[PDB]
């Protein structure tokens, strides 16, 4: 019954991360588990849904970090990088923004800008849950190295 | 509550009304502070020939730096409103020279309403005699007319966001616009 801490939780997060899974950012690098546990702090982690272009929604596990947000998907009982309409699921904080979407209030556009800029939709659970992401995001970004 | 929904997408130069223009049809309210865009959105909600239609609103930056964002804004768009601010022969010479080839390439088969913002001006003594300096005027209808041929547009409205004249027309033809195949 040890008490939810952010770091404790990003090692439990990195530990149940395919060692073979790697995430794309926007410039091209990748990302991987060893990468989440170098110098980082989590902000904030739970549960999304990325809604696709087809429009369906697919539940991850987002993980907000100091510099980057990751997108994550479960596999056989492990965590890789979430793969959804070939975008970048891992996502740099730097001139990163947050948007709300006008006829959903559940939901969030984030919005990343030098390779070019990317659109990302990312359904909560509620109207609450989304001022608490947007938020931490914002927070983030400002404090983003 | 409308079983209909849209997307609409605005563009033009920067600072020629498009924001205010979708603030006052979604707000009934002109924002008074400026602040240049650099990505919004919007919802609003019009009845149409007994129609009710609910509008998505994506706003964009009119600056040239916000280039490479646009294109987020324009998949599965029903209508675009091109704009221009007919206090600024400039904005309707870059319709044109500037919007018009980016909208083809994005969005081939969308149609153009072509809307001429700031209609208040035109027959404002100061616009007109500061304009004069330059050897300029305001925009005349018959020019903004000659544009919306020239660009293949669906249609052409005249509006002032600041005085609400011509802001349900504009959304009125959007939709009409909107809902077609
Ligand atoms: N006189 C007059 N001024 C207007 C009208 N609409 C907007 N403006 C003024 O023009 C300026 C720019 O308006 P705004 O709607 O913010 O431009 P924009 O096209 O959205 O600009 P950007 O975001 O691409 S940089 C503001 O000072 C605003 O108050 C109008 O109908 N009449
Ligand atoms: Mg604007």
């Amino acid at each position: 019954a040890i008490h939810y801490e952010k770091d404790q939780r990003l090692k439990e997060i990195a530990a149940k991360t395919d060692q073979k899974s790697s995430g794309k950012l926007k410039n091209g690098l990748t990302f991987r588990k060893e990468d989440m546990l170098q110098q980082r702090q989590l902000h904030l982690e739970g549960a999304l849904c990325w809604k696709s272009t087809s429009g369906r929604l697919k539940d991850v596990l987002a993980v907000l970090l100091t510099d980057v947000l990751l997108l994550l998907q479960e596999k056989d009982q492990k965590y890789v990088f979430a793969s959804v309409d070939s975008k970048p699921p891992v996502i740099s904080l730097q001139k990163l923004i947050v948007r709300e979407v006008a006829n959903e209030e559940k939901a969030m556009f984030l919005i990343s800008a030098m390779q070019g800029p990317e659109m990302y939709e990312m359904y909560t659970s509620s109207k609450e849950d989304r001022n608490i992401w947007m938020a931490h995001i914002r927070r983030a970004v400002e404090s983003c190295p | 509550m409308a079983a209909i929904r849209k997307k609409l997408v605005i563009v033009g130069d920067g600072a020629c009304g498009k924001t205010c223009l979708l603030i006052v049809f979604s707000k009934d309210q002109f924002p008074e502070v400026y602040v240049p865009t650099v990505f919004e959105n919007y919802v609003a909600d019009i009845e149409v020939d007994g129609k009710q239609v609910e509008l998505a609103l994506w706003d964009t930056a009119g600056q040239e730096d916000y280039d490479r964002l646009r294109p987020l804004s324009y998949p599965d768009t029903d209508v675009i409103l091109m704009c221009f601010s007919i206090d600024s022969p400039d904005s309707l010479e870059n319709i044109p020279e500037k919007w018009t080839p980016e909208v083809k390439h994005f969005c081939p088969n969308v149609p153009i309403i072509l809307v001429g913002n700031k209609k208040d001006l035109r027959n404002d003594e100061h616009t007109r005699r500061e304009l004069a300096k330059m050897k300029q005027e305001p925009v005349k209808p018959e020019e903004g007319r000659d544009m919306a041929n020239r660009i293949g547009a669906f249609g052409y409205m005249e509006c002032s966001a600041k005085t609400k004249d011509g802001v349900r027309e504009v959304f009125e033809m959007a939709t009409r616009a909107a809902l077609q195949a």
